[PDB]
């Protein structure tokens, strides 16, 4: 009963969840490029001035 | 801010919601369907012959004869290394998530 | 140990050939007849492709109860997760359309300062 | 049709060669672990010698199990008594 | 409930022990004095050689029960897995405004102040 | 529980799909090497190759165990009414 009940919070309940999180931190590496991009060109034109 | 930027976050994020079997589940509703609640009773002097015959002698034989020890413990404590092999397993898996899990954070922190 | 299936520890145990997962038997061979194909992988798979008073009583009415009890409470559970699976997407829309308002917002808030210049 | 041990209808019955009579896989499996023997003939055989509403329905189970307990006590004391039905012979 | 030679319902079953199939006493008997051999297996054989449910349907009924538990269960942690992809998500989008909100808020005072003047 | 090659408590358990047994993933992967086969029935393997209900039962072994009960009774009886019809 114990290790069962422990078991779901911590590996069904979880950690297994968790990688969700991490797939959604991962879209991320592509809203990066589009930050700097945006940037870059915001630099560009602050040149041209 | 952990109490300011959130709380006000989620007040511009609130503004623009604002503008936007059968026996079973039936027993579901919470009553068990009553059992045989008659061999523990019975009477000597009430009714029903066969409740002491075709209820009692025959179930306490074969209780006396299921009721055992002849293996005893070792039958028990055979199951409860089974237990032990299946408990580990689970937590070999929490360690491997747990690894994977940090693994990815350390990808995004880079 | 257990059953991939009805969540049991088998009796007898059998592993499928296409999808390495170990399940009781008779489970298993409820799946085939129903639906030709292992339950969780959804990949071909046939059935050769395979490798008295308390218990009356007390026992068998408390199995009723928590069988009973247990898969309305689940269905419940299952209801709540669409009932709202809708609150989260409302909610992350509602976030897109003022990450798009605001976006419009500070590069030209930014544009203004680098006009100002002149 | 009918299995010569329980009386049950065989769902893999298994039949025994040195007598002709037709089992069930898991009573005659037992018969044989118990003593190497058939039970109707006696006779020396082995393993290998064989040739393959609802909360209503709980209280028929149990009403079942009920009828079958007195059915076999019946049939045991009425054994007996044939013995010195016989022994008083 | 048919013979495996004609195909008729056997009146007086008869099995050969070489291979378990019931056959009918009249074509078996036939088939052995035509050549001594099983019909099904061809192996040798002679005329000599010739010779609860409740429960099973409590078990029937909970086969249907696990299969139904299963396909909740899938469901309840693959739709749920998806709540936690969008909490992560829109909390992480809300960061944004938190961020987008602030520098908006500073071009405000730094033109304001250098229209004015 | 056991590993079915050297009979050890196998610390990483692995399940060939030709013979349905629980083999040390460290024992049979060089069993794999020596050549592609499964140990026991000799069928081909790679090492990609390699990967209520108990109350009810119970019942079963409960009834299947008195239906042998009632033979004792029947063939007893059986010899015991023969000593009965001669007598």
């Amino acid at each position: 009963s114990t290790l069962c009940h422990h078991s779901l919070p911590a590996l069904i309940e979880g950690q297994r969840k968790y990688y969700a999180d991490y797939y959604a931190y991962r879209q991320e590496i592509r809203s990066l490029e589009g930050r700097r991009k945006r940037l870059q060109a915001m630099l560009n034109s602050s040149s041209s001035i | 801010i952990p109490d300011g930027y959130k709380n006000e976050i989620d007040q511009l994020v609130k503004k623009e919601f604002a503008n936007i079997t059968l026996f079973l589940e039936e027993y579901r509703r919470k009553y068990p369907r009553i059992d045989t609640s008659r061999y523990i009773p019975n009477e000597s002097s009430e009714v029903s012959l066969l409740g002491i015959v075709d209820s009692y002698l025959k179930h306490q034989e074969i209780v006396l004869d299921t009721l055992l020890p002849q293996t005893v413990s070792n039958q028990w404590r055979i199951n409860n290394d089974y237990i032990r092999q299946t408990c580990t397993i689970v937590e070999e898996m929490n360690i491997q998530q747990r690894k994977q899990i940090n693994d990815l954070e350390i990808y995004r922190k880079r | 140990m257990l059953c991939a299936i009805s969540g049991k520890v088998p009796r007898r145990p059998v592993l499928s050939p296409k999808s390495r997962t170990i399940f009781e038997k008779s489970l298993l061979e409820q799946y085939v007849k129903d639906t030709g194909n292992d339950p969780i992988t959804n990949e071909p798979l046939s059935i050769e492709e395979i490798v008295s008073i308390p218990n009356l009583l007390t026992s068998l009415q408390n199995e009723w109860d928590a069988i009973m009890l247990e898969n309305f409470k689940l269905r419940s559970t299952l209801d709540s997760l669409t009932k709202k699976l809708s609150t989260v997407m409302y909610e992350r829309d509602a976030a897109k359309l003022v990450a798009a308002q605001l976006l419009m917002e500070k590069n030209e808030d930014s544009k203004d300062l680098p006009k100002s210049s002149q | 049709m009918l299995c010569a041990i329980s009386g049950k209808v065989p769902r893999r019955p298994v039949l025994s060669p040195k007598s002709r009579t037709i089992f069930e896989k898991s009573l005659l499996e037992q018969y044989v672990k118990d003593t190497g023997n058939d039970p109707i003939t006696n006779e020396p055989l082995s393993i290998e010698e064989i040739v393959e509403s609802i909360p209503n329905l709980l209280t028929s189970l149990q009403n079942e199990w009920d009828a079958i307990m007195l059915e076999n006590f019946k049939l045991r004391s009425t054994l007996d008594s044939l013995t010195k039905k016989l022994s008083t012979v």
